[PDB]
């Protein structure tokens, strides 16, 4: 049985330097090891988090995760405009990786 | 400086067949296992396949098993997928994916991080 | 008594095995393993499971590596077994393409040596460098680069009555050792052409053989980069051996500073000496026997053919020999696991071969090991 | 306490060899790394000489990689940089430093007040004293002497205020000379007496000229 | 090898300063690195050891920070007694043990005039042969002070020299002495000598003077 990533919501409008957070659940326990991707248009994913909470060397300190029991939350602390982007859970915990259906933040 | 380029894009009629490459550089491809994943247009990004280069061990996505078969070179230093049987629902921009394994005896175990993706090309089947 | 080497100059798969410090009594308090063995390079993500929960508060050891410069840990914890209770172990690493799950299936002279590891981390800080220093197959020390206050700290019961002038000298070297290899991995990125965004190694290993006699029986001073053997300390105690282009450049360079004149002087003298001592100090442990306890199961595959698996436990020193014989051998043919610490201080290991049912007593096992008094032998019998 | 003595300086002819030694008071160099740092002086430090605290290993910088021979004694706690072939480059203030040893950096914490060693082709020279008759100024006005290291000090350093031993400039004749004087209240003239305690190791000449109105 | 270098070689800053001093390293010494204090004439002392951490005993107004290959001490108030030289120094590779070029650190006042001292010539060493008139400056700032000799109103110039002292660690001043050397011949042969001192701090020279 593959490891859906319930991510929520499917978008979320923010004013620039406002808190956000982005909800990820997965199907079992995934422990971790779970790191968030950022998409601009038209462009490759990024990495910002992995192992569920470790600040990705260079990414911005405001980005940030944080892992309780089997939800995964990302947190923009203080958004800016080049925080657009259809953000994206994942699991590499188990095999096969999967990610969330995304996360699309309109500014 | 690290940096991946990925090419082998473009048309392709449905049941053809195509072999993308992903040209690694700024480091040893042995040192990392290269997975691929592709994202429909507008639409999730799904894991297809991973390389261990060195060792050459390989996984499959249910989704393309049987029909992809992926391949790595140390010494050219680039990873290599082959895709046959195509069916039309494979239209993407396939990323190859930088796995960058961790350690547990830190003392503060870590995790692997698909650190760096490629910049994507796209393969429309049709 | 560590010696201050002040002289600057391949990939494993894992061999994953969860398994049990004693047989599994349901509801008994059990501990359960992890040791995965022969991989590198050093970094692998281990994590025990149980019901695909990972567990938490989990004990591991320090790093060490064989002779051929594979590593291997132990990942333990303690548990209770159940039924209803499936434990695996979650290993990846760079040789597999997708982690490796291994479920927890019930029925599956002297010489003081100092390891050390140096591994570049060129963005996450300095080296993490690792030594550890044994005895036999008994570790009596450890020196962790990313501890909270590095410092020599005791791991066995008879070390820790030694002073402060003990680990005053000995934090000292591995804090120059320490230094010492960090120097190398930045000159090796240069011999050879590497690019500064690769995690390299640079093992180390020197120690003193003693035989009966009391005297130096053998010294070592070994180095590997990338997991192969770089440049070694012949047994005349006088030159070098180099094993490849770029260890002739370096093995030049410890010719004409004589550097193999100070390492015999520890080898010969202060090396065997300090054995002698912790032989003495530790006699309790290091120079104890403990017979294996032998038993063999069978389990069939099949009607007419199974798999017979002789088993040895809880003995020390490690090295031991297992194999399978019809009527009294079968080399080929024949399945053995790397000798497995039970984490106690003690091994286990089995060794398996195929046979068809009829004349199975015709089989046997035969177990020679240091501690035994006479050889052993034995067959399954219901 | 723990404190790391000179010794062994002086002159010593171009081609000749030296034995400097430093006593170590309260810490055995058994256990220490002593190493060795030269001063022109005048310019910047230069590391010279280390030897490592157990194995013994001894490393010397490239220049005097050969001449120089350090080691350390266990029963007399002292430490030697045996110096040889001397030049004139080497004229130098030599200190003998401790090292500490820290996780990832070393740096040595007690150092030694550092003797000097002239390296020249003159004799040693006696100090020529005078007294400088003269709030008033006083002082005396060596001069004509050989090596530098010379020392003025006042009535056995009962006096210390107003002091000025500037440094010692060395005459076109190749001979150093400096001026020693100081400032006391003219109506404490006559009412106190003053002597400049010249005092020439190298020489063992040691010359008491008191200065008056 | 690891060439180390320290910028600036020297700067005077006014008591109360903040002042900042750059040791950089021509490879990636990674955060070895260490600075050292030594006066004139003493043995120096250890400060900065493990590239920031300050060395016990050492007064909290020192500090150091790190930054890729640039290292830089900071003094945060700057006073009397750290009138010295900073050596830094790189333990990353012993053999060589690399030090700095050295940094001179000076404190900046107020322009303090001279006083001006004249000694005749002792009888003592007339005897001997030799004569030498010395003209003193005592705790005066700044450093520069142009010493110009006159004899019978004669210009005597080309047969002095200089020697000016280190700064006044309690007061920040300078001392110097000049000094006229004239055989016992010529002694006899001139009567009244004179040194001129012009100072910053003095709108014109002062003149001291002495007759035989």
């Amino acid at each position: 049985s593959d490891i859906q990533m319930t991510q929520s919501p499917s978008s979320l409008s923010a004013s620039v330097g406002d808190r956000v957070t982005i909800t990820c659940r997965a199907s079992q326990s995934v422990s971790s090891a779970v790191a968030w991707y950022q998409q601009k248009p038209g462009k490759a994913p990024k990495l910002l988090i992995y192992s569920a909470s470790s600040l990705y060397s260079g990414v911005p300190s405001r980005f940030s995760g944080s892992r309780s029991g089997t939800d995964f939350t990302l947190t923009i602390s203080s958004l800016q405009p080049e925080d657009f982007a259809t953000y994206y859970c994942q699991q590499y915990y188990w095999a096969p990786i999967t990610f969330g259906q995304g996360t699309k933040v309109e500014i | 400086e690290v940096q991946l380029v990925e090419s082998g894009g473009g048309l392709v009629q449905p049941g053809g067949s195509l072999r993308l490459s992903c040209a690694a550089s700024g480091f040893n491809v042995s040192y990392y296992s290269i997975h691929w994943v592709r994202q429909a247009p507008g639409k999730g990004l799904e894991w297809v396949a991973s390389i261990s280069p060195y060792s050459g061990s390989t996984s499959y996505a249910d989704s393309v098993k049987g029909r992809f078969t992926i391949s790595a070179d140390t010494s050219k230093n680039t990873a290599y997928l082959q895709m046959n049987s195509l069916r039309a629902e494979d239209t993407a921009v396939y990323y190859c994916a930088r796995y960058s394994y961790g350690n547990s005896w830190s003392y503060d175990p870590y995790y692997g991080a698909m650190d760096y993706w490629g910049q994507g090309t796209l393969v429309t089947v049709s | 008594n560590r010696f201050l080497g002040d002289y600057v100059v391949i990939q494993r798969t894992p061999k994953i095995q969860v398994y049990s410090r004693h047989p599994a009594e349901n509801g008994k308090s059990n501990f359960l393993n992890c040791y995965v063995s022969g991989f590198h390079p050093s970094d692998i993500e281990v994590d025990l499971l149980k019901n695909g929960e990972r567990i938490e508060k989990v004990e591991h050891s320090d790093l060490s590596f064989s002779k051929d410069w594979s590593f291997y840990l132990l990942y333990y914890t303690e548990f209770t077994p159940t039924e209803k209770d499936e434990y695996a172990c979650r290993v990846n690493h760079v040789t597999l393409s997708q982690p490796k799950i291994v479920k927890w299936d019930r029925d599956m002279s002297h010489s003081m040596r100092y390891f050390h590891t140096s591994v570049s981390r060129p963005g996450r800080g300095e080296p993490r460098f690792i030594t550890v220093g044994y005895v036999d197959d008994t570790q009596f020390v450890r020196f962790d680069s990313d501890a909270a206050s590095p410092r020599e700290e005791p791991r066995a019961p008879w070390i820790e009555q030694e002073g402060p002038e003990y680990w005053d000298r000995n934090t000292q070297i591995c804090k120059a050792k320490a230094q010492t290899d960090r120097v190398g991995l930045r000159n090796l990125r240069g011999y050879y052409n590497q690019s500064e965004d690769g995690s390299h190694t640079w093992q180390t290993m020197y120690g003193c053989d003693m035989g009966p006699d009391g005297r130096l029986l053998r010294g070592y001073n070994q180095f590997a980069y990338d997991g192969k053997d770089y440049i070694a300390l012949n047994e005349d105690l006088r030159s070098w051996t180099a094993a490849d282009t770029a260890a002739q450049i370096t093995q030049r360079k410890w010719e004409a500073a004589r550097v193999a004149e100070q390492l015999r002087a520890y080898l010969e003298g202060e090396c065997v000496e300090w054995l002698r001592r912790h032989l003495e100090n530790g006699k309790e442990t290091l120079q104890r026997a403990d017979p294996p306890k032998t038993h063999v199961t069978h389990h069939p595959i099949s009607d007419h053919e199974a798999t017979l698996r002789c088993w040895a436990l809880g003995f020390y020193p490690a090295e031991i020999t297992l194999t399978w014989q019809r009527d009294g051998d079968q080399t080929q043919d024949t399945e053995l696991v790397e000798t497995r610490p039970a984490g106690d201080g003690t091994f286990q290991k089995w060794a398996a071969v195929v046979v068809p049912s009829g004349q199975e007593q015709r089989y046997t096992c035969h177990v020679q090991h240091e501690g035994l008094q006479e050889p052993l032998t034995l067959r399954w019998k219901p």
